[PDB]
DNA sequence: CATCCGTGAGTCCAGG
DNA sequence: TATAATGGGAGCTGTCACGGATG
């Protein structure tokens, strides 16, 4: 009892709960029961009905049963080629894509200018450029020295002023 | 991050030195979760110890924005910096 | 005529009449082996015709060794018998298509015997789906055609070696007993004249110690081994005496740490060497030991184990060989030659074919299920036990699945051209499990052995670091039931050659004396001269009276392989280039249509047929209907067999396997005849290339250092043009954000880029594709992370709401391009059984009609390689007087250096065959063309001929034929008796000052085309750990600037260049990004940062308890973009 | 120790170096290439730099 | 020989106690990464199964100690912990190496630095470089000694961000993003630009 | 001067 | 998790040349 418990608990490189192990061992059992019964490996559809009556999960279980492979393991023919040397770091940053972003910053700087100080005010407020946060609009007008929510009034005084650098298409390029 | 440093020293590392490096003791052999596929806590990939999986995204999800920088969420103790730290943050195991 | 056996084109051969035996079924190496494994009918009959007493199949054998399986009690007993197969679960073609494995399910009958209850429950058990071999001798594992290569290994037995002492300079003799599996055992002789033994590489002890351990009296030691003073010196220096004291002594040296009982030291000495469980010489292991010692030589093979008699007779063999004796009769055994054995001799080196390789893996799987069997016996109760409850076949299916999937012998079938595949089936690798490593192999294993004659080619082998470790099997060779390599020889009674042929193994031919094939023979069968050329043991040769000739070689081309024999005038090319010339033919690419070579060796026919990549008619009949699609044949008996044509199919190597019908409708055709040939096959002959009009001259430097010049004719007439098919894949999985769906709606893409798709999202058949274009429109849901506050703002202005789906489309890889020649769609919806997680799976096939270009590598059959330097306009080409521009301009400089004037001789015979010829019969038949067969005295324009290796054209006849050359249509002869001709420089107009050697040479297009080989990268993907670029064209990686290359920088002193490459060009995470910005903004290149690789190193040092600190000039430890905390 | 470690017998080199507490002055060709500093040769020397 | 060691522990205040560890450092995750492949299967680094081995045995030691197990049981656990940590630091060094699936010896920590393929000779003395390429070569008798024939296709990818620069320069492309798309589509303009 | 263990054994590309 | 059960099991085989610790 201590073995089979500690076995199911420790052996998987990615841990699966006790019952999940119980399942996979039942699945392998019913497979080998149908195996000698149908002279062939039984379809997922066949396996499902007999034990749990659900086919979608059997596909799922058989993937849980799959044991990982080492990165450090290699290809037999040449002793130099290891798997990990073929894994593209999906994390790392694309050069052009990050640079193109920066050129998009040079265009919004040519937008904070044609706009007024009131106009370039609410822009960086609810979108959060310098902040990094989008503050609720009923707090933005009150945190700003101008009231009567005239900061939402300046908003519409800006939306069309932004059409001009948009009619210059210098922002039109950076969306496609 | 200047490039010119004069010397590079190597020495036998103190047991205390090992602990000064580490942002935490790994206490579980577990790696990630089998369903959530997330680094399980106090494990070999625990985000409390080595840092967040995604940039500025805390583990339990209470903090997900760039606005919180250097904030240590109380619900799961994960500092909010880039996952870029998961390449630099040490761990340690305490042998009995 | 050469091969007047199938219905093949008439290729006239210069020859001495070769009628011993036709080239045996080349694929038989693969065929006959697998037939033994399954115990097929054709095998049992072949066992009968060979007169094999009580034949036991590979599968039958396994079960008998195994059966019966009893526990410690003997209470239970499980036994297996009668293995049988069903019909194959799916036809070959469907397997390749649906990526499933070609197999036929195996059954056995199992009964559970019980000695206590006495009852026996007997039923049939399923064993799994069993991989079957095709008619083409290949396997199909998951839709890819694979081949099991025959493994050259060390045969089990007892081997004797003579080593010379460095100090005493005396002869010391060593023995080594090698089981199929088990414990080691070697008897060696000191310089002290004391015999010693090492057991499983334990320390040395006196050999008498072992004899008194066996039970032999100290008096019998004096009797049996007294005839030497070295054994008398051994029993004398013997430490202890006594049967108890010996066993204890051996025990104490074998397993320290354990209590020595008189009953525990007697037990393991039995177990380590005399039981079927821990020790086992195979059938070969038993047979090879016996032959070497000559005991029970006539008695059939029943003993699978080593014996006491074997131990004694071994030590007797050691001592006699030590003091000079040459022969010895073992008491109870026939006389045996006494000498030191050569481990590399093909009589001691064993070729384990497919059958055994698969068998051994089967035996691994059985012993694993046997373990579960014995565990499932002690658990369940006696009454409720069925074999269905004892048996778990999961480790058996897992051991056969693994072999085909993992092993170094289950190979991707080399499929450039039919020959390439054919040779692949006949490779002889020494590498692989149970064999040796590449670093373990010294220089003796690789070089050419004398015993390879007629068994393994001495020419065919890789150029690389794998040299001499991989070889091809010789033409007429075959494998005998014990895994050795036999070869056909003609029997000579008394100076008279008999047509009776007997196959000889390596060591058997050593005990005889063989005459070379070309030794002159009387019309009856008698030799001409008393003394003839004779082959003898140890590769030594001497003239020997005809009284003493035992056998003679079947053919002059008997030593070579299938590929080697396709090299005309081979005996004129040094082994080095000849080697390449064989290796390279398997690199030839199938052209749009193919020509048979004007010069041949005869082998071109049988190679293509046996290759299996052509279409042969099974039964005689008449072509009832012919189409490009298929051929139907009306047999005589009334039945109809239709052959479906392979049309534009992708090989393993992306070459074009396309078959066309030869026969016209209503043609009467006989069986075995080629009715339709495939890639690199013209009228049923290997057409590896084209016949090209050559000119041997330096031409304005463009052919310098082995480069090649081409006529634009070869580009305008597709002469050197090929088809190349690629296969592209993409699937739609279930993700955590939803599921990937393949749709024609891709974010932010015009209706211009999408123009060539269908309503699904797939490209339409027949459309043309370039790189970058979209093949399969697939989108995936992207993680709902907070979009940029700068792009949020950019989405309010233009008011466009972002989609949660990111473009994951399958675009065409760089370099590739062509026409989309076929779509294959699998859905999980349309019940097509997919792997778990996948929904729609698409394959898009693209063919390329690649005309030959600059940089493409051309080669002849003589190791004369080279890439295309310049392709001149057809008018620039040096041309003959009648206006005909030559095709290919080879550099004269690179001919005499390579010793391969075979290319020259071929060129001569090439011209004679193009123009035709006619010997002068007036005043009789000339003395040069006296030996020339009648059929060649008159030859048409464009006539095909044969120059079989070690036979064929002689330099006399060739010189003669150059004078006979028929004039062109204008009635003028073109080339002279020298073989040269006058050219006109198509550029200057003036004629070239000196006659140039012109003629026709067969040229192949090798699979090294620039369209594949070219590659470059600016930025791209990067390594996950080292953060350096990735590697390879397939990964769009960068080049490597290695340790050697850095030295080249430092030597120059290009410090900045060198740094930049190792820093901002490589693994400086922040640098490469900012270098990109600096370039596109047109600024200056920044100062490089810290290599992320170096950072990794310090973390790898730290993690090894190595306190590494970087100090600044003061002495304080500084941070590396990181901090320390506890 | 950097030059030595990247030459041969790396485990041998490191054990010793870590015991002798050897500091390494990054003033060498091998030494510099590793850390990405300009090599002390050619256009790397201060004279020309 | 003995002094060559002892004198070294004397000199620097470098305690010899360090040779015995009470705590073992754990290398960062991204340096022992665990990755899901396109086949759904996970590929992980060896070090994690070695790390998993030490933890599982170190913890079993804690339970055995706590439970007051006999010395015979506990000592065995300690012995295993030693080989666990040893096989982590340098596998194969003492005894037979720890095999993963396929009787494959697992790469240990020190295995990351050893010999050719190691972190030193393979990743530091020579790296892979951006802005580079390869192709077949061909004699060019026309060229001058200081020239070489660089493939039109090869150059475009080598000078890729350099060409994009002049595309948005001479207004062929409105921004840097479009400039990219012009190059990847191999529009006719770029051949003039790259020249 | 001879044994036993541990460490070396060219580079780049390619592929499965 | 209460019948009684009590010490493992594959080995791996064809290098080569050298220095340092032991003889
Ligand atoms: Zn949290």
């Amino acid at each position: 009892q201590a073995i089979t418990r500690a076995m199911a608990d420790q052996a998987r490189t990615i841990r699966i709960p006790v019952h999940m192990v119980e399942v996979i061992n039942k699945l392998g059992r019913i497979q080998r029961e149908l195996l000698q019964d149908l002279g062939r490996e039984p379809t997922p559809e066949e396996l499902a009905k007999e034990m749990d009556i659900t086919p979608e999960k059997v596909l799922e279980i058989q993937q849980y049963a799959r044991e990982p492979i080492s990165l450090d393991q290699t290809i037999g023919d040449e002793g130099d080629s290891q798997l990990g040397d073929f894994i593209e770091d999906s994390e790392a940053v694309v050069a052009v894509d990050a640079v193109s972003f920066t050129l998009l910053q040079d265009q919004l700087q040519s937008v904070l200018d044609t706009l007024s100080e009131r106009e370039a005010g609410v822009v960086r407020l609810r979108f959060g450029l310098t902040d990094g946060q989008p503050r609720t609009l009923d707090e933005i007008g009150q945190v700003y020295g101008v009231t009567r929510e005239r900061i939402r009034q300046i908003e519409s005084k800006t939306m069309s002023k932004l059409r001009h650098p948009s009619r210059s298409q210098v922002l039109r390029d950076y969306l496609d | 991050d200047v490039n010119f440093f004069d010397e590079l020293r190597i020495g036998l590392a103190t047991a205390e030195d090992i602990r000064q490096w580490s942002y935490g003791e790994v206490k579980k052999p577990e790696t990630i979760n089998y369903r959530t596929l997330k680094p399980e806590k106090d494990g070999l990939f625990c985000e409390k110890i080595f840092g967040p999986t995604r940039d500025w995204e805390c583990y339990c999800g209470k903090y997900k924005r760039v606005r919180f920088k250097g904030i240590i969420c109380e619900r799961c103790g994960v500092e909010v910096t880039r996952a870029k730290v998961r390449r630099e943050r040490m761990g340690h195991i305490e042998l009995a | 005529s050469n091969n007047s056996v199938p219905g093949a084109p008439n290729r006239v051969s210069f020859a001495k009449l070769r009628e011993p035996l036709e080239v045996p079924g080349l694929l038989d190496v693969q065929t006959d082996s697998f037939e033994w494994l399954i115990g097929s009918p054709r095998w049992r009959e072949s066992a009968a015709e060979r007169g094999d007493v009580n034949p036991v199949g590979g599968l039958e054998e396994v079960l008998y060794e195994l059966s019966p399986i009893e526990d410690f009690s003997g209470s239970m007993s499980l036994s297996f018998s009668d293995p049988r197969f069903d019909d194959v679960k799916a036809p070959v073609d469907e397997c390749k298509d649906k990526d499933m494995t070609y197999a036929a399910p195996l059954f056995v009958t199992a009964e559970f015997i019980n000695n206590n209850t006495g009852e026996i429950k007997s039923q049939t058990v399923f064993m799994g789906d069993f991989p079957m071999m095709t008619e083409k001798g290949t396997f199909i594992i998951n839709g890819t055609e694979r081949v099991v290569v025959s493994q050259l290994v060390r045969s089990p037995g007892v081997y004797f070696d003579e080593t010379i002492d460095k100090s005493t300079d005396k002869t010391l003799h060593s023995v080594k007993v090698i089981p199929s599996r088990g414990a080691w055992l070697e008897f060696d002789v000191d310089k002290r004249d004391t015999v010693g033994v090492r057991i499983d590489r334990k320390r040395r002890q006196p050999v008498t110690v072992l004899l008194k351990a066996l039970g032999w009296t100290s008096e019998q030691i004096v009797e049996r081994f007294g005839f030497s003073e070295i054994m008398r010196s051994t029993l004398e220096k013997d430490n202890t005496v006594g049967t108890d004291e010996a066993l204890l002594d051996i025990y104490r040296k074998l397993r320290p740490g354990e209590p020595p009982t008189k009953e525990s030291a007697q037990t393991l000495l039995e177990n380590l060497f005399f039981k079927e469980k821990r020790y086992d010489l195979a059938r070969v292991g038993r047979y090879k030991v016996n032959k070497k010692l000559g005991l029970h030589v006539g008695e059939p093979i029943t003993s699978s184990t080593l014996t006491e008699e074997d131990v004694v007779a071994t030590i007797e063999y050691l001592v006699r060989l030590h003091e000079g004796q040459t022969t010895m009769t073992v008491p109870g055994g026939v006389e045996v030659p006494v000498e030191t054995d050569d481990i590399d001799h093909f009589g001691n080196r064993r070729l384990r074919t497919v059958g055994e390789l698969i068998q051994n893996q089967i035996r691994v799987g059985m012993s694993r299920m046997e373990r579960v069997v014995r565990e499932r016996m002690t658990t369940q109760d006696v009454e409720a036990i069925t074999p269905q409850t004892l048996i778990n076949i999961r480790p058996v299916v897992a051991a056969i699945k693994e072999f085909f999937g993992t092993s170094q012998l289950s190979q991707f079938m080399d499929q450039n051209n039919p020959l390439s595949g054919l040779t692949h089936k006949r490779r002889l690798s020494a590498l692989g499990p149970g064999g040796l490593s590449r670093e373990r192999a010294g220089l003796e294993v690789r070089d050419v052995h004398p015993s390879h004659y007629g068994r393994m080619c001495p020419i065919e082998t890789p150029e690389g670091p794998n040299i001499g470790l991989i070889g091809s099997l010789s033409v007429y060779a075959r494998v005998n039931p014990f895994g050795f390599i036999e070869t056909p020889y003609r029997k000579v009674v008394d100076g008279v050659v008999s047509d009776e042929i007997v196959y000889l193994t390596a060591d058997e031919e050593d005990r005889h004396v063989v005459a070379q094939a070309n030794s002159p023979i009387d019309a009856d069968g008698r030799f001409v001269e008393p003394r003839v050329l004779v082959r003898r043991k140890a590769g030594e040769v001497e003239y020997v009276p005809s009284s003493e000739v035992d056998y003679m070689d079947v053919s002059p081309r008997q030593m070579v392989s299938v590929a080697t024999a396709m090299i005309p005038f081979l005996e004129h090319d040094d082994a080095n280039r000849a080697l390449m010339g064989a290796n390279m033919q398997r690199q030839a690419v199938p052209l749009v249509r193919s020509e048979a070579p004007l010069v041949g060796t005869g082998m071109e026919l049988r190679a293509a047929i046996d290759a299996g990549d052509v279409v042969v008619a099974e039964e005689s009949g008449v072509i009832e209907e012919v189409s490009a699609d298929y051929i139907t044949v009306m047999h005589d008996n009334g039945t109809r067999r239709t052959y479906r044509m392979r049309k534009f199919a992708r090989s393993n190597h992306g070459t074009c396997a396309n078959q066309c019908p030869i026969v016209d409708a209503g043609d009467r055709v006989e069986a075995g005849q080629v009715i339709a040939d495939g890639p690199c096959t013209d009228d049923g002959e290997m057409a590896l290339g084209k016949n090209l009009l050559v000119a041997i001259m330096p031409w304005e430097g463009h052919n310098y250092e082995d480069a090649i010049i081409l006529s634009n004719r070869l580009v305008e007439e597709d002469v050197l043009t090929s088809i190349h098919i690629e296969e592209h894949e993409i699937d739609a999985r279930d993700t955590k954000l939803g599921a990937e769906e393949i749709t024609r709606d891709i974010p932010n893409i015009s209706d211009e880029v999408l123009a060539d798709l269908d309503e699904r999202g797939i490209v339409r058949i027949g459309a043309e594709v370039r790189d970058g274009d979209i093949l399969v429109g697939k989108v995936t849901p992207k993680g709902e992370t907070e979009l940029t506050p700068e792009e949020r703002l950019l989405r309010a202005i233009f008011g466009e709401k972002a989609r949660e789906v990111r473009d994951t489309s399958l675009k065409v890889p760089h370099g590739e391009s062509g026409k989309v020649i076929g779509i294959r769609v699998f859905s999980r919806e349309d019940e097509d059984e997919l792997p778990a997680g996948v929904n729609e799976l698409v394959r898009v096939y693209v063919a390329q009609k690649r005309k030959i270009s600059d940089g493409d590598k051309l080669a002849g059959r003589h190791g004369n390689k080279g890439v295309i330097g310049k392709i001149l306009p057809v008018e620039d080409m040096p041309f003959l007087a009648d206006g005909t521009p030559v095709d290919i301009i080879l550099n004269t400089h690179g001919v005499p250096r390579r010793m391969n004037i075979g290319q020259i001789l071929e060129t001569h015979l090439g011209w004679c065959a193009h123009s035709g010829w006619k010997v002068d019969a007036a005043k009789g038949v000339p003395d040069w063309a006296a030996r020339l067969p009648d059929e060649l005295l008159e030859a048409q324009p464009n006539a095909i001929v044969s120059t079989p290796v070690f036979d064929g054209a002689q330099e006399a006849e060739l010189q003669g034929l150059l004078s006979c050359t028929l004039p062109n249509r204008d009635g003028d002869v073109l080339v002279d008796a020298d073989g040269k001709a006058m050219l006109f420089d198509g550029r200057s107009g003036e004629p070239f000052p000196y006659p140039v050697t012109v003629g026709y040479m067969y040229i192949m297009k090798l699979h090294h085309l620039v369209d594949d080989k070219i590659h470059a990268r600016s930025t791209g993907p990067y390594s996950m750990i080292t953060q350096q670029p990735l590697g390879g064209k397939a990964q769009f990686g960068g080049q490597r600037f290695g340790e050697m290359e850095c030295w080249a920088m430092q030597a120059y002193g290009a410090a900045y260049t060198l740094q930049e490459l190792l820093t901002i060009k490589s693994d400086d995470t922040v640098g490469r990004v900012k270098v990109y910005e600096a370039i596109v903004k047109g600024e200056n290149i920044p100062e490089p940062g810290i290599p992320e690789s170096f950072k990794v190193l310090l973390k790898e040092l730290q993690s090894l308890c190595l306190n590494v600190e970087v100090l600044s000039s003061d002495g304080a430890a500084i941070e590396l973009r990181e901090g320390e905390d506890e | 120790w950097l030059s030595a470690a990247s030459f041969q017998e790396t485990t041998r080199v490191l054990t010793d170096a870590a015991i002798n507490c050897r500091s390494d002055k990054l003033n060498g060709l091998k030494e510099n290439v590793i850390i990405g500093k300009l090599i002390p040769a050619g256009t790397g020397i201060n004279r020309y730099r | 020989k003995r002094l060559k060691v002892v004198a070294a522990f004397q000199q620097s205040g470098n305690s010899p106690m360090g040779m015995v560890l009470d705590a073992v450092p754990v290398i960062p995750p991204e340096l022992r990464p665990m990755v899901q492949l396109d086949g759904g299967r996970f590929a992980t680094s060896d070090l994690n199964d070695l790390y998993r081995r030490v933890i599982n045995r170190n913890n079993r030691l804690k339970r055995l100690i706590d439970l007051g197990a006999p010395e015979i049981i506990v000592n065995n656990e300690k012995r295993m912990l030693q080989e666990s940590v040893d096989a982590l630091f340098d596998n194969g060094r003492r005894g037979r190496p720890v095999t993963g699936p396929g009787n494959r010896p697992l790469k240990s920590l020190s295995d990351l630095l050893k010999g050719k393929q190691g972190r030193f000779r393979q990743n530091l003395l020579g790296k892979r470089v951006d802005y580079s390429g390869r192709s077949v070569i061909v004699v060019g008798p026309q060229l001058k000694l200081h020239q070489c024939g660089l493939p039109k296709l090869m150059a475009l990818e080598l000078f890729k961000p350099f060409v994009m620069k002049r595309l948005v320069d001479l207004n062929h492309a409105q921004n840097i993003k479009s400039a990219k798309r012009m190059v990847e589509r191999q529009r006719p303009q770029v051949w003039d630009v790259l020249e």
